[PDB]
């Protein structure tokens, strides 16, 4: 089963499916083709949780009725500055401004 | 094969080359980054949701659901899906 | 041009709605003029007699947005094989994301108030075009 996911740092998010029975250490792969950093230098959470590499996604919470096409899960990343990993930093989307009156 | 969009508030949406040729808009404006100086983060992250949503349910007979939209950004949506025929 | 053949060879049907919406079936009588019948509530289903040759569609019954059978926009009873009934599978399209922007704007703003909204002409009169069924009999012909 396919599970819907934004992987989010700072400022970037990718917009990316995987399978439930997939491994974390395999999202670090995806990971790494698109942003051009290896696993050994990743860390992926759910919200502040630390997932481990050998776990499925299924495991660590995703699943396909969670994990929507319309409405994908959040996977937070943080990388290693050479010798220690940053803290894990997603910058919230904009505001919706006020409904207009009418509405 | 992935594209970046980027919204006008700079946040950087990574999505698959397929899903964003969606858009005709998005095509021409390729033809493998696009800036999108008019469009906040909080509105491109639900066109890139639809993407995905359109492609997983275009022809497939299992039940489709609702493509869900907040009120608050009805009207931004509006615009945008306007603008990029989709 | 769009409208019943008047066989009078029975067809049962099982009108299913697999939408979120409350749903409007539509007959086409035999002179082509769209005659609703009883709506169906979300998930629910009804058996009903029909005939061979006849058309269906489906709407939703409280905007008129276009819906599905079998993946069509008409539906058309066919012969009834070993007593078993024909099922007509009513379903949400794929909206273009144009289409479904209008359909939550219409749900809030009251008609009247259309032109207050900022946004370009165009889009007055995108909200203004309501969907409807003689506007789709003439465009399906
Ligand atoms: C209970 C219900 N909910 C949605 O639709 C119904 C419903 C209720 C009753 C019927 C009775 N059958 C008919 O009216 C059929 C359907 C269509 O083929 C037209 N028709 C006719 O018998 C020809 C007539 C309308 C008499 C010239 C059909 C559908």
């Amino acid at each position: 089963m396919d599970v819907f996911l934004m992987i989010r740092r700072h400022k970037t998010t990718i917009f990316t499916d995987a399978k439930e029975s997939s491994t974390v250490f395999e999202l670090k792969r995806i990971v790494e083709g698109i942003l051009k950093r290896p696993p050994d230098e990743q860390r992926l959470y759910k919200d502040d949780q630390l997932l481990d590499d050998g776990k499925t996604l299924g495991e660590c919470g995703f699943t396909s009725q969670t994990a929507r096409p319309q409405a994908p899960a959040t996977v937070g990343l943080a990388f290693r500055a050479d010798d220690t990993f940053e803290a894990l930093c997603i910058e919230p989307f904009s505001s919706p401004p006020e409904l207009p009156d009418v509405m | 094969m992935y594209v970046k969009l980027i919204s006008s508030d700079g946040h950087e949406f990574i999505v698959k080359r397929e899903h964003a040729l969606t858009s005709g808009t998005i095509k021409a404006m390729l033809s493998n980054e696009v800036n999108f100086r008019e469009i906040p983060s909080h509105v491109l992250s639900k066109v890139c949701m639809y993407f995905t949503y359109k492609v997983r349910y275009t022809n497939s007979s299992t039940e489709i659901p609702e493509f869900p939209i907040a009120p608050e950004i009805a009207l931004e949506l509006l615009m945008a899906a306007n603008f990029l025929d989709c | 041009v769009l409208r019943s053949v008047n066989s009078r060879e029975p067809s049962q049907v099982i009108f299913c709605n697999r939408s979120p919406r409350v749903v409007l079936p539509v007959w086409l009588n035999f002179d082509g003029e769209p005659q609703p019948y009883p709506t169906l509530p979300p998930g629910t289903g009804r058996r009903i007699h029909s005939y061979r040759g006849h058309l269906w569609l489906f709407r939703d019954a409280g905007t008129h947005d276009g819906l599905l059978v079998n993946q069509t926009e008409l539906f058309v009873p066919s012969l009834n094989v070993d007593g078993q009934p024909i099922f007509a599978n009513i379903t949400l399209p794929v909206y273009t994301l144009k289409e479904r922007c209008l359909q939550v704007v219409r749900s809030l703003v009251k008609p009247e108030n259309y032109r207050r909204l900022d946004i370009v002409r165009s889009l007055y009169e995108d909200l203004e075009d309501h969907p409807n069924v003689q506007k789709d009999l003439e465009r399906l012909t």
